[PDB]
């Protein structure tokens, strides 16, 4: 702020001011709210909770069966070098 | 891969059955074969 003398700012805003209007007040809002619809414990989704798998690994199951069964054919004797 | 070696499993033969026969029939043979250190 720059006051200038001789032509000073005057020292207030004064007494001629128009009051307009004595709406100042703000109502004090009285209100009951009452959110009670019944709930139903439940709600349906397409998934939730599960962790899929991105890639299964091979999995398998076993069997084994027979006998000890078998046709042979052997070398002919030789002569026995040293000893 | 795994040679024809008596010795190794009994005497082994080359076998032909044949139809028909005519005369002077025969089997030309021919072999290729190692004879190592036995």
């Amino acid at each position: 702020a720059l006051i200038n003398p001789q032509f000073p700012y005057a020292g207030p805003v004064p007494i001629p001011g128009p009051a307009p209007t004595e709406t100042m007040p703000l109502l004090n809002y009285r209100v009951e709210g009452r959110i009670a619809g019944i709930q139903q414990a439940r709600q349906f989704m397409p998934f939730l909770q599960g962790p899929h798998r991105a890639v299964a690994e091979q999995t398998y199951h076993a069997i084994g069966t027979g006998i000890q069964m078998g046709q042979t054919f052997n070398q002919p004797l030789i002569n026995t070098q040293e000893g | 891969d795994k040679p024809i070696y008596t010795l190794q499993y009994g005497n082994v033969g080359f076998v032909v059955n044949p139809k028909t026969v005519n005369q002077n029939a025969r089997l030309l043979m021919g072999y290729e074969y190692f004879t190592s250190r036995t």
